[PDB]
């Protein structure tokens, strides 16, 4: 049984910041890409950031390059997203997700995501 | 003979997401003793031209897609599993 426990969301003014965290249990994050996607009002899912904790290779949405920074602490089995210099367009629900790196055997769940944290950027 | 109009060629060839057949192993090159079936997957990926040697079409939005893929050790069996890839939701022309 996998759990993703999400925290860190809330309401800020432009230029403000939040730190999201996603504490996983039921699997090892070094085995996965772990990251965030976001869904904004009337838009499709978009990858925000991801990290392969086995080597710390990361990827970012073009729209957040230079502002957001993903990291992972493998001893806590937890990933973090530092969101700096927030804008109005960043307003979305952000979901923690993972999928097993490469090929995952069989019929069990290979990719999953959390409940979501709300991030609002207003005023 | 039915000649394709300029504007049509021009709009159709311009930078955008197009169904692209992507070799799996190039995306995930890690267990060299295994082969995948199919060996390639259909992914929306930026393609086309920018009509300026100084610009390249590049994704600016991306999303995950997850598929069932067989893995094969060549004289042993084939087994079903799952793999996840990036598609490109959005493309644009950007300095090289």
């Amino acid at each position: 049984e996998v759990q993703l426990v999400e925290s860190g969301g809330g309401l800020v003014q432009p230029g403000g910041s939040l730190r999201l965290s996603c504490a996983a249990s039921g699997f090892n994050i070094k085995d996965t890409y772990i990251g965030w996607v976001r869904r904004a009002p009337g838009k499709g899912e978009e990858l925000v950031a991801r990290i392969y904790p086995t080597n710390g290779y990361t990827r970012y949405a073009d729209s957040v390059k230079g502002r957001f920074t993903i990291s992972a602490d493998t001893s806590k089995n937890t990933a973090y997203l530092q969101m700096n210099s927030l804008r109005a367009e960043d307003t979305a629900v952000y979901y923690c997700y993972y999928h097993y790196y490469g090929w995952h055997p069989g019929y069990g769940l290979s990719y999953s995501s959390g409940q979501g944290t709300l991030v609002t950027v207003s005023s | 003979h039915e000649v394709v109009k300029f504007m049509d060629v021009y709009q159709r060839s311009y930078c955008h997401p197009i169904e692209t057949l992507v070799d799996i192993f190039q995306e995930y090159p890690d267990e060299i003793e295994y082969i995948f079936k199919p060996s390639c997957v259909p992914l929306m990926r930026c393609g086309g031209c920018c009509n300026d040697e100084g610009l390249e079409c590049v994704p600016t939005e991306e999303s995950n897609i997850t598929m069932q893929i067989m893995r094969i050790k060549p004289h042993q069996g084939q087994h079903i599993g799952e793999m996840s890839f990036l598609q490109h939701n959005k493309c644009e022309c950007r300095p090289k």
